[PDB]
């Protein structure tokens, strides 16, 4: 059942959240998010303010290179937004990669 | 049902599994 | 929890999915994606083909032109295409309630 | 924790009740 819901939203939105998990900073998931053109592996945290973990380091140099051409210079970086703004963050992302 | 996708496969990578 | 999975991409996508279930014909979920703009109720079908069933027969009067001014002729009529067609799909949902 | 979206009141609308 839940991982029906996981299975839909990957084909519909791009987004694939592997884990949720909650601790002291609030609650986490694990989300990766992207096409063949670019995939984006980051953290997602609630305390509202939303928090935005990129992880970069798995990432190779050839697959960082193609990402900074696509992606602003803003994404890279760990990045602290309202809760309001969080489909407008899923909006450059998909559509960044996509470029 | 719905078929696996590339993103599934990145659920056992390892920098998911360091929260700090 | 599952219910926490569905309140994120409430807000990361637009996308709530208010129940899913399996009968003979497939499997389906009561969808409903939008904002304070636009808003459409759906059923989406997994047959692998794909099933959206648009619900308009509740809808108001008031509110339909208002989508039928925003949406596509063929966002209103029941179709059915492929699996790899979703994302799209949701790329016209999307921008189509954002005007 | 998220707080309810607009579309959450949706779910108990009568159109979705038909499952022909």
């Amino acid at each position: 059942t839940i991982e029906i819901i996981k299975d839909l939203f990957e084909h519909l939105c791009g987004v694939r959240v592997h884990r949720t998990y909650e601790d002291d900073t609030g609650l986490w998931f694990d989300t990766s998010q992207g096409s063949k053109n670019g995939i984006m592996d980051y953290k997602l945290g609630f305390v509202t303010e939303v928090i935005y973990v990129p992880l970069l380091k798995q990432r190779t140099a050839e697959e960082l290179q193609e990402l900074q051409k696509k992606l602003p210079d803003y994404l890279f970086e760990t990045l602290s937004f309202p809760l309001r703004s969080l489909n407008q963050f899923y909006i450059k992302m998909s559509k960044s990669l996509n470029k | 049902y719905i078929p696996p996708t590339i993103l599934t496969k990145r659920r056992n990578m390892e920098s998911f599994n360091d929260c700090k």
